[PDB]
């Protein structure tokens, strides 16, 4: 009814990147979780640094 | 509001008074 | 998609100020800090958008 959006915005915001670091501080992020696909960028240790 | 809380023993098992609010942000 | 385009090369802000006597604006100024003087507006429409 009152029609006013409880959602506001702003685009220097990384909402992505706030929810990638909050999986890190309230969870172990090397656990692979399928649902929301939460299997988190990891570089093998031995290819970067030879 | 111990009857919604579990009961172990005869005691409601109850959380800590001060653990209500979250208070973490990007390192603070 | 019919290629009309528009772009800002500079925006300028201008304000016209009233020449006002350094006494007379000074106590213009001194009477419209006062919480009995305060410039309240209103909106012509004054309405809820739905």
């Amino acid at each position: 009814a009152s029609q006013l959006n409880a959602v506001v915005d702003l685009q220097d915001r990384n909402t992505e990147l706030s929810y990638q670091l909050l999986l890190d501080s309230i969870g172990d992020r090397t656990r692979y979780f399928s649902m929301w696909n939460q299997a988190v960028d990891s570089y093998d240790p031995d290819v970067r640094i030879i | 509001f111990a009857s919604l809380a579990p009961r172990h023993g005869s005691r409601p098992f109850m959380g800590n008074w001060q653990d209500i609010g979250t208070s973490n942000m990007s390192g603070g | 998609v019919d290629g009309a385009s528009i772009k800002f090369d500079s925006i300028c802000l201008y304000a016209t100020f009233f020449p006002m006597a350094h006494n007379t604006a000074s106590t213009l100024e001194a009477m419209l800090r006062n919480d009995t003087n305060d410039q309240s507006f209103n909106d012509y429409l004054s309405a809820a958008n739905m």
